[PDB]
RNA sequence: UUGAUAUAGACAGCAGGACGGUGGCCAUGGAAGUCGGAAUCCGCUAAGGAGUGUGUAACAACUCACCUGCCGAAUCAACUAG
């Protein structure tokens, strides 16, 4: 089965690259699978996302592309988690729609944060039974109109720090988006052209 | 009233440990065979029971 | 099965030079001087280069039981060299449920006493290893900071604190109070 | 937000039951339906299906629209009384039809083997047809 | 001894994904992948079992099997009898 799986992967990239000459290298970041099925659903009529093992695609392009060189510009390039999107349309329009379609993923417990978000002052309106978590985080709250209200603004999370379990849950309960990212494109391959 | 991260820190040394099913030794959570001689280094291992 | 030779080397930084007296390795790092012998292990210690200060350890017909000591010697030296150019620091949080754990540092961090453990009237005096001094952290509320050069002395001193504050005749799954290391870091963060 | 949101679904359908329904247990979540809310939610969602019939209930400040999320299972068991080839095809076309599909050949076999416990046309089980999917491979577009 | 994996990059660590119908059907009082009975499909695939465990009344939140990233050379399993 494994021998079958690899070989049909080889002919899969070979025939499609011979069918699709222009490509992106897409950073396969911490991207949930629910978004990946969605990102192609938004892309179903236009393109397809495709990736794999970093050497899986590599030996595919050295082992079967001596017939047509000039695709070897990527041989340095494929490092880390990467991805190949394959449209036959223009570059910038297909560039931004992948960038624009970003899903506000939650803050997984144990993941570094690149963004700094601080809550503003407001009455969240949830039930007045989760007040114990706020005491753990240090903020003092009181019951106004039978709901949880935060008195003052305190710092929530800075960039490049480890998140906490109770904070991770409380951020989700407030329904306030944390630092979030989706598929990010590094640079572009357009028939032997290199562009960021 | 302990902050949960401190509780987990304590749980690392007191709760999160392996117990040998023959000699009741205290082993690190990744143990596969008991380190003691008096049971013959069995692989019969059970986790320490939690207070949940 | 007797192997022909098993060997592995380490790379010594410039700031510390290493002197070899038989099977005794002496380091001359900036933070001080630490000496340790290895006469209980039959090996070959040799300094390699006068330009990059490499030290090599051989085994020469060791069985798999004594094949393991080769890396152990190097690891000891690696911790040994790191301890004299960087130092050691094992931050020690103090967790307590109801009775606040009261610790006061005695002379030069050479003696420490834990006073209010679980509300006992007993006073727990514990002496850490010479060359290891403790210190109350100032960044946050209750955590002891102890420094030193040798990992064994600092660790064993740290373990002394951890074992001294223990609960007797009660569930240790509850009553989680005590003093335990939080992280085994270093000094100068270099 | 829409002047009311009691979106929370319910996994009861078919026969009324009234008391056997779990509306009192979930009622204090939005405070709108109560006992009568079950009565008005059930009357419209009594049949099709006459089964468990998990339903999506969007509130109407006291009333609801009992849109049944079209799972494969809820309709195939209900329509079973045997071929149902066009019947499953038309049941397939009425759904949300997302299924992370790429083509129609994808979605036909999705609803096909979904009733491995619910059989298929005449004297055959929903898997051998899935192998040689040729009849109607492009019929819906 | 037999078998298995491996530069088409093993293994172990460190880090990601771990899905749509579908909170699949019969169970129901709640079981939503995981108290019980049957099934095993689809697409996307990088993989995701209409589910290996923790667990929630349930949710959920984790872990797993399965793939991917870093790491670049051998590694793993089941037996056997001294
Ligand atoms: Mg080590
Ligand atoms: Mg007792
Ligand atoms: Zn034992």
């Amino acid at each position: 089965d494994r021998a079958t799986w690899k070989s049909n992967y080889f002919l899969k990239i070979i025939q499609l690259l011979d069918d699709y000459p222009k490509c992106f290298i897409v950073g396969a970041d911490n991207v949930g699978s629910k978004q990946m099925q969605q990102i192609r659903m938004s892309l179903r009529g236009k393109a397809v996302v495709l990736m794999g093992k970093n050497t899986m695609m590599r030996k595919a392009i050295r082992g079967h592309l001596e017939n047509n060189p000039a695709l070897e510009k990527l041989l340095p390039h494929i490092r880390g988690n990467v991805g190949f999107v394959f449209t036959k349309e223009d570059l910038t329009e297909i560039r931004d729609m992948l960038l624009a379609n970003k899903v506000p993923a939650a803050a997984r417990a144990g993941a570094i944060a690149p963004c700094e978000v601080t809550v503003p002052a407001q009455n969240t309106g949830l039930g007045p039974e989760k007040t114990s978590f706020f005491q753990a985080l240090g903020i003092t709250t009181k019951i106004s109109r039978g709901t949880i209200e935060i008195l003052s603004d305190v710092q929530l999370i800075k960039t490049g720090d480890k998140v906490g379990a109770s904070e991770a849950t409380l951020l989700n309960m407030l329904n306030i988006s944390p630092f979030s990212f989706g598929l990010v494109i590094q640079q572009v391959f357009d028939n032997g052209s290199i562009y960021n | 009233i302990i902050e949960p991260s401190l509780r987990q820190l304590a749980q690392k040394y007191n709760c999160d440990k392996m117990i040998c099913r023959k000699c009741y030794a205290r082993l690190h959570p990744r143990a596969v065979n008991c380190r003691k001689k008096k049971c013959g280094h069995t692989n019969n291992l059970r986790p320490k029971k939690k207070v949940k | 099965m007797k192997t022909i030779l098993s060997n592995q080397t380490v790379d010594i930084p410039e700031n510390v030079d290493i002197t070899l007296k038989g099977r005794t390795v002496i380091v001359k790092g900036p933070r001080g001087t630490l000496r340790r012998d290895f006469n209980h292990i039959n090996v070959e210690l040799s300094l390699l280069g006068k330009k990059k200060k490499r030290l090599r350890v051989d085994k020469w017909w060791g069985n798999r039981k004594e094949l393991a000591t080769v890396r152990t010697i190097c690891s000891h030296v690696q911790n040994m060299i790191k301890g004299v150019t960087l130092g050691f620091r094992y931050k020690m949080r103090s967790v307590y449920a109801h009775f606040p754990i009261n610790v006061v540092i005695q002379e030069n961090g050479s003696l420490v006493e834990i006073r209010n453990f679980l509300g006992e009237k007993y006073i727990r005096r514990v002496r850490m290893r010479p060359g290891v001094a403790c210190s109350v952290s100032q960044a946050q509320k209750d955590e002891l900071i102890l420094e030193g050069n040798d990992i064994e002395l600092v660790s064993n001193s740290a373990a002394l604190i951890q074992q001294a504050t223990t609960v007797k005749n009660k569930d240790i799954r509850k009553f989680l109070d005590g003093i335990y290391v939080s992280e085994k870091g270093t000094v100068q963060q270099a | 937000p829409n002047e009311i949101k009691v979106v929370y679904l319910r996994c009861t359908g078919g026969e009324v039951g009234a008391t056997s329904a779990l509306a009192p247990k979930i009622g204090p979540l939005g405070l709108s339906p109560k006992k009568v809310g079950d009565d008005i939610a059930k009357a419209t969602g009594d049949w099709k299906g006459l089964r468990i019939t998990v339903k999506l209930t969007i509130q109407n400040r006291q009333a609801q629209i009992e849109v049944v999320p079209s799972a494969s299972a809820l309709i195939i068991k209900a329509l079973k009384e045997i071929t149902f080839d066009e019947i499953v095809n038309i049941a397939r076309q009425m759904r949300h039809r997302s299924l992370a599909r790429e083509l129609s050949g994808t979605i036909k076999e999705i609803l096909g083997t979904a009733q491995s416990v619910g059989c298929n046309v005449d004297g055959r089980h929903p898997h051998d047809i899935i192998d040689d999917i040729n009849s109607g491979a492009v019929e819906c577009p």
